């Protein structure tokens, strides 16, 4: 409703870097808000694509941003008569970024790993990896929970059980308020998907450069399964956190598995032990239900509600035709330990191939009326297919059915405007929460400032 | 707190076998590699092998192949070292070890388990008094504790009232039996004018002998 | 197998000193080395892993360094608890292998041994045995050589030696040497001699006695 | 009646009242008599017959080639729809009906492009279809005398983690870690352009062999898209049924899966198969969505056939329901019945006739009565089923116009789904009177020049307001 | 298995 579409701020990264692929707000220890931007195809020293991270201070004018440097060299360790290898070429550093406290976590889901032993090997695979930074102090750490030292032959003997070689950890990520890093790894367990969790403090206190393989005793990973419903489900394609069990001492995880059950799609809500509390099933095969998930209380009852995006949902048209437009589902959390039940509201895109629901961002209370609001991206929507972001306001019964505001992409065709969104943070400190929108196709980020309601 | 609690001292006859235990406390044995190490005074430290209790896979130094066998029992949070066909070469202290962070490191150690190889039966010591030949401000007397098994023995002078000037030497195992000695030094006006006695106790045989040192 | 050569095998140093222990490997091990401590009569405590990283809880006065095949453990300002044995271990390759060890000892003033010789006791003789005991007490440094002589000729059979740890009080060392013969052979010789060679004296300390004679 | 109880001011306004109304422009008419009335009532008042305006809605056939009995010979001569063109005249709020005949002509040309999964899991099947070409020729020969067949194959996107990338040997031989040999991985490769020389199919297949990749779902949808939009490459003929036979034993990758290989660029639905016959955008472009596939299949008029093994039948039947017109057949274990499967599929495809309308003006609405089996009329239906090749059906169609559109001439098309031939309807909205062309502006008869004399009455000239200015 | 195999 009251975002300002007239006076925007633009940040930019290098050509071809995909600057804006991921982003988040970051508070330094002095309470000053900045923007962390992932750019997964940024060139490294080797002249090859490795990815990179940028830390943009707030400036109405925008502009270029200081790099946030991470070690981009391949590592080799000859230990225990084995050879451990990391490969950072095309690792996609910055394919996801998240901030917690004074720490930034930037992930490289396609970082590769191998282990050689004489003529045998583990196989060169994308275990993925996460880089952690404390910008003010300069401290650095890494977290790569899916790395192993088991040889290929052993996996064959066990029918490829507990196979974490293709995890792509950091594909998605989120941090709990208590500082527990949670990584989605959709390739985990031979493409079932898995989650990996570890306190940020313990990652920092256990990490030493050069080791590559070390124990994090407090870490916790989800489990393999022999239920074919889960096969190739990409459980962990998206993740979020919230409160869904009535115990405020505990954080619950929301996990998207967009291809669960032969591409039906699913989203699950679990406790921090990965015990399932709810399962939401997709409505239509191949719609990618679970591509994106968002948690926020939209109807002002103090209970977190769930939003699920299915960007490839095909709406029924006249003459028994189907039109791919994308769809978003709202599930209101009931009072008590009851089941979420059917969707309370269905929001459906209008532009063919627009991919409405690709990203869903809590905005907090944008218009300051007592109900939290959301923004929904359609990266290829709008009358000209350049991309649109639609704002929906909360209300006592959930969300409004019609958007209060529509932001048209200020970039050229193919920018993927809205692929990434982040709201709910007041960056200019004017008392209204603001919205940042990534457009990696144009290597830029756009900031929309909220203003007093006209 | 991470802690490796090993089993007690072992006394075993040549050719026999023995199984040592390493129980994890404050953590699960499946968490890391568990190694076994052998220590001797002269030859020093030697890596025997390791196991991954999670899957039972082992590695050995070929020197111990056929002699050492490492296993694990996750049900009881314990790892084992089996030594077979024992010789005097196997008399040593054995330690189990695990890493802290580094997968391959050797940071946390158990308190150690002593293995002593001997065919001897429990045997009480012969205690022999050692008086000087036949003269200075001080005189040194001695006590020879010979042919006993196993360790330990406790030796005092005058029920401990002689708290100073004593040297009790570490026991040495020679052909299945232990020998030990102790000297005491006092002023020449103290002995033989006064009584000085050797008190030797050997718990394993429940014996206690006193040998007064007499002039020759 | 990789050979770990640790130097020195022992060093006599003082409280508050700074000391470095080195370890040389037969081939490059790329920081894949650990350092261990063993206090007298105790078990092991880990000090360093992967070359330079202190194990959680280890005092800051400890530090590790090096690369390739050469590494060092350095203790800045020795504490009383630092007088112990230290070992290096490489895990670049199976089998893991250890250095020979380094023992830190307390430095003090040289001191010559007090040597006493004891012929066999009556009790032991009646039982057919004949042990001749020689005590070499409160000497420093620990390095010492003892030699038995029977009728002037060196004897090297039936000699059992035992050494005490550095004395907590005066920081000296002591040694016991026992020549065990049969009562039989004991009467086939006359003079029994215990000779001690130590840096405190150019000439050996000689203590003797003649059988029968008193 | 309603033609009089209005007091219309003009002939144009009279016709707009009702299709039943007529107008009398005769100057010699009783001053009391109404000019807008039924053609009869007007004549009763000695109204000059040549001065009465009364258009009548009609439907005139322009082209009407007879339906063909055979589809062989020259394709240009093949008529499956009749008539092919009609002129339709409608006056305000009126409606007129017309008919259309559709026939599934016998011996119509058929293109069959065979798209085969050659991943490792398909190892056993490749031997069964050793001579699918000739056998398929023998059977289809009964249904058509003009058959062309072609071949393509797919595995998956040759990129980690679908593809094994170590050791170096695995790239040239993905079966290296096993003690055997298979082809290097490929996305999609065109092998045999559609041809009537079936032995070319047999000999091409005999030289094919499987590859191997890591994950079970494969990249067949990339291949469906390319086989569809690479027209010249595959060789689809303008006048022939198009059968795209997709065979696999496993589930399939879908749009948005590509992100696990770091691929986020949406599929562009364009051809990317060059002279080397490989899909060149396999590693840079995401798998296509069902909607995009449907759009291209429809546009190129291609019938997709999912000939899959029993373990995934339900999966592909479910996809089939999301891609209207797609057919599913059960590939019995080892592709042993793929021949009959194809024959049966072709049967289902030509057992349906469904009409679709294109470019229908906003103000026109159509209603259909279908006559399918045994001349049994079915009201409100524009599609027949359970048909055989050679069967003819007809449809009664009524076009109704709501009002009088600004543009007096438009044309829309009625065509059976999948058919080449169509029926073009040229609509002409007859809303004006012939006498209006003879109107006299600034006529002395009307206010001495302040009005226009039209169809026997005075109309307010342009620029004036008020009924009588 | 759950991979590309017969
Ligand atoms: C392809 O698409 C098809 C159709 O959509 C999918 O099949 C459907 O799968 C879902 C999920 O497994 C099924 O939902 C379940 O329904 C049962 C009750 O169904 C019974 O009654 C139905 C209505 O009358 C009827 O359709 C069913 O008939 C089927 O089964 C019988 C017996 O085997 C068979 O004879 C028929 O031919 C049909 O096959 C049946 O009589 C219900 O009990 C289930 O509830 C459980 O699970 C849900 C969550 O899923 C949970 O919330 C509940 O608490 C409970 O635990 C469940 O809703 C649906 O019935 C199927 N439809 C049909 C017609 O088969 C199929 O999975 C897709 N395949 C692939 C590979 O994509
Ligand atoms: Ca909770
Ligand atoms: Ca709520
Ligand atoms: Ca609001
Ligand atoms: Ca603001
Ligand atoms: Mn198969
Ligand atoms: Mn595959
Ligand atoms: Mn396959």
């Amino acid at each position: 409703l009251n975002l300002d579409p007239v006076q925007l701020t633009f940040y930019a990264g290098p050509n071809g870097s995909q600057f804006g692929f991921s982003l988040d707000f970051h508070k330094d220890s002095h309470g000053r808000v900045a923007i962390v931007v992932g750019a997964p195809r940024t060139l490294g020293p080797s002249q090859e694509e490795t990815g990179g991270v940028f830390l943009c201070p707030w400036r109405a004018e925008g502009g270029q941003c200081p790099s946030l440097l991470f070690d981009l060299r391949d590592e080799t360790r000859n230990v225990g008569s084995q050879t451990l290898q990391t490969f950072k070429a095309r690792q996609g550093l910055g394919a996801s970024v998240v901030s917690w406290s004074d720490v930034i976590v930037a992930c490289a889901p396609w970082q590769h790993w191998n282990v050689l032993e004489k003529t045998e090997e583990a196989e060169k695979t994308p275990v993925g990896s996460c880089f952690l930074a404390q910008p003010e102090s300069g401290r650095r750490a890494e977290y790569s929970p899916c790395r192993g030292n088991t040889l290929s032959r052993i996996y064959v003997e066990n029918d490829f059980s507990w196979d974490k070689r293709y995890c792509e950890a950091g594909f998605s990520s989120v941090v709990t308020q208590a500082g527990e890093l949670v990584l989605g790894a959709p390739g985990g367990y031979y493409f079932l998907g898995l989650l990996a969790q570890a306190p940020v403090a313990d990652i920092f206190s256990s990490y030493r450069p050069g080791i590559l393989l070390w124990h994090v005793s407090s870490q916790s990973l989800s489990f393999d399964s022999s239920n074919p419903e889960y096969f190739d489900g990409y459980w962990g394609y998206s993740v979020a956190v919230g409160e869904f069990d009535g115990d405020l001492n505990t954080t619950e995880y929301v996990v998207g598995a967009p291809t669960w059950s032969w591409t039906l799609g699913a989203v699950e809500i679990l406790d921090s032990y990965y015990q399932r509390l709810h399962r939401l099933r997709g409505e239509q095969m191949a719609s990618y239900f679970g591509h994106s998930v968002a948690v926020t209380d939209v109807n002002g009852d103090g209970r977190h509600d769930l939003l699920v995006g299915a960007p490839l949902y095909m709406e029924s048209r006249a003459d028994r035709k189907l039109a791919e437009v994308g769809r978003v589902y709202l599930f209101l959390q009931p009072r008590g330990p009851h089941a979420l039940g059917a969707p309370s509201l269905l929001l459906t895109g209008t532009q063919l191939y627009g991919r409405f629901g690709s990203a869903i961002a809590p905005l907090g209370d944008l218009d300051r009326d007592g109900y939290n609001d959301i923004a929904v991206a359609a990266p290829y929507g709008g009358p000209s297919g350049r991309g649109q972001v639609l704002v929906f306001l909360g209300q006592s019964e959930g969300l409004r059915s019609r958007p209060s505001q529509v932001l048209d992409s200020p970039f050229p065709t193919g920018s993927a405007f809205g692929f990434s969104l982040r709201g709910a943070v007041d960056i200019d400190d004017n008392g209204y929460p603001d919205l940042i929108v990534g457009a990696y196709g144009a290597n830029q980020v756009a900031v929309y400032r909220a203003q007093p309601v006209v | 707190e991470v802690q490796l609690q090993q089993s007690g001292a072992e006394l075993v006859k040549p050719g026999a076998s023995v199984k040592l235990s390493c129980t994890a406390s404050g953590f699960n044995i499946k968490d890391t590699y568990v190694h076994w190490v052998k220590q001797r005074p002269e030859q020093g430290l030697e890596w025997i092998g390791r196991i991954d209790p999670a899957n039972g896979y082992t590695k050995y130094d070929p020197k111990f192949q056929g002699k050492a066998t490492i296993t694990a029992d996750t049900s009881s949070n314990t790892a084992y070292l089996q030594l077979s066909s024992l010789t005097s070469e196997d008399t040593a202290v054995y330690y189990c070890v695990r890493p802290l962070y580094d997968y391959y490191a050797m940071d946390y150690w158990g308190q150690g388990t002593s293995v002593t190889v001997s065919s001897a039966k429990t045997t009480a010591p012969s205690v022999y008094p050692l008086a000087p030949v036949c003269t200075g401000s001080s005189v040194t007397l001695g006590c020879l504790v010979k042919g006993y098994f196993p360790e330990p023995v406790t030796l005092t002078w005058n029920s401990g009232s002689l708290s100073s000037g004593v040297h009790t030497f570490p026991a040495v195992l020679q052909s299945d039996l232990y020998t030990l000695s102790s000297s005491v030094t006092v002023t020449s006006s103290t002995w033989p004018s006064q009584s000085i006695t050797c008190n030797v106790a050997h718990p394993a045989s429940s014996t206690k002998v006193d040998k007064k040192i007499e002039p020759r | 197998d990789i050979l770990m050569t640790q130097s020195p095998s022992s060093m006599s140093v003082s409280l508050g000193d700074t000391v470095s222990i080195t370890c040389h490997a037969s081939q490059g091990i790329s920081s894949n080395i650990g350092w261990l401590q063993q206090k007298p009569g105790k078990s092991f405590m880990g000090l360093i892993y992967y070359g330079t990283n202190l194990v959680d809880g280890v005092p800051s006065r400890f530090s590790g360094s090096g690369s390739g095949a050469d590494y060092s453990l350095t203790i800045s300002s020795l504490d009383s608890e630092d007088f112990a044995d230290y070992y290096c271990v490489q895990y670049a390759q199976l089998p893991y292998t250890f250095g020979g060890g380094t023992k830190l000892e307390i430095k003090r003033a040289d001191a010559a041994p007090t040597v006493s010789i004891f012929p066999p006791s009556s009790e032991q003789l009646t039982s057919g045995g004949a042990s001749v005991v020689c005590f070499l007490n409160n000497f420093y440094p620990k390095d010492i050589n003892v030699k038995w002589k029977i009728d002037g000729s060196e004897r090297q059979n039936g000699v059992l030696n035992s050494w005490t740890d550095q004395d907590s009080k005066d920081s000296t060392y002591s040694m016991s040497s026992t020549l065990t013969l049969t009562k039989d052979e004991y009467e086939r010789h006359n003079s029994y001699t215990c000779e001690a060679t130590h840096k405190t004296s150019t000439s050996p300390i000689v203590k003797s006695f003649n059988r029968n004679e008193c | 009646n309603i033609c009089t109880t209005r007091g219309v001011s003009s002939c144009q306004q009279c016709l707009a009242v009702s299709p039943m109304c007529a107008w009398c422009s005769d100057e010699a008419l009783p001053l009391g008599s109404p000019r807008c009335d039924l053609k009869e009532n007007l004549l009763k008042d000695n109204c000059a017959p040549e001065s009465i305006e009364f258009p009548v809605s009609e439907a005139r056939v322009l082209e009407d080639r007879p339906l063909s009995d055979k589809g062989s010979g020259d394709s240009s001569q093949v008529t499956q729809v009749s008539p092919q063109r009609i002129a339709l005249r409608l006056r305000p709020d009126d409606s007129k009906n017309f008919s259309i005949q559709v026939r599934q002509v016998e011996d119509y040309p058929v293109d069959i492009y065979y798209l085969m999964d050659l991943s490792y899991s398909m190892k056993d099947d490749l031997w069964s279809i050793q001579n699918l070409g000739t056998k398929l020729a023998t059977q289809m020969r009964k249904l058509t005398s003009n058959l062309r067949i072609g071949f393509g194959a797919f595995v998956d996107k040759p990129v980690s983690p679908y593809m094994y990338i170590s050791p170096p040997e695995a790239l040239e031989n993905p079966c290296y870690d096993m003690k055997t040999t298979c082809l290097p991985m490929f996305g999609y490769k065109h092998v045999l352009t559609l041809t009537d020389q079936v032995t070319r199919f047999n000999e091409e297949v005999k030289k094919q062999s499987v590859s191997r990749n890591r994950d079970a779902p494969e990249g067949g949808f990339d291949a469906i898209m390319q086989a569809t939009v690479c027209d010249e490459k595959i060789g689809w003929r303008n006048d022939a049924s198009h059968l795209l036979v997709f065979t696999t034993d496993a589930k399939t990758h879908i749009a948005l899966d590509g992100r696990l290989a770091g691929i986020v660029q949406p599929n562009d639905g364009q051809c990317h198969v060059g002279s080397d016959n490989h899909y060149s955008a396999s590693t840079t472009m995401d798998y296509p969505s069902l909607g995009l596939m449907t759009e291209k299949l429809s546009q190129k008029n291609i019938n997709l056939i999912f000939a899959v093994t029993e373990n995934v039948v339900n999966l592909y039947q479910n996809y089939s329901e999301l891609i209207p017109g797609t057919t599913v057949g059960v590939l019995s274990m080892d592709s042993s019945n793929v021949l009959q499967l194809i024959v049966d599929a072709y049967g289902k495809i030509r057992s349906k006739v469904e009409l679709e309308v294109r470019d229908l003006p906003e103000e026109l609405s159509l209603s259909f009565n279908a006559t399918c089996l045994n001349n049994e009329v079915i009201p409100g239906l524009k599609s027949c089923m359970g048909l055989k090749i050679g069967d003819t059906v007809s449809f009664s169609i009524e076009a109704k116009v709501r009002g009088c559109p600004q543009e007096k001439e438009k044309s829309f098309t009625i065509k059976p789904v999948g058919f080449k031939d169509s029926l073009i309807v040229q609509v002409t909205f007859d809303c004006d009177c012939a006498c209006q062309a003879q109107a006299e502006p600034n006529s002395h008869r009307c206010n001495n020049g302040n009005g226009t004399f039209e169809c026997g009455v005075c109309r307010c000239g342009p620029g004036w307001l008020g009924s009588q200015c | 298995g759950r991979g590309d195999s017969p």
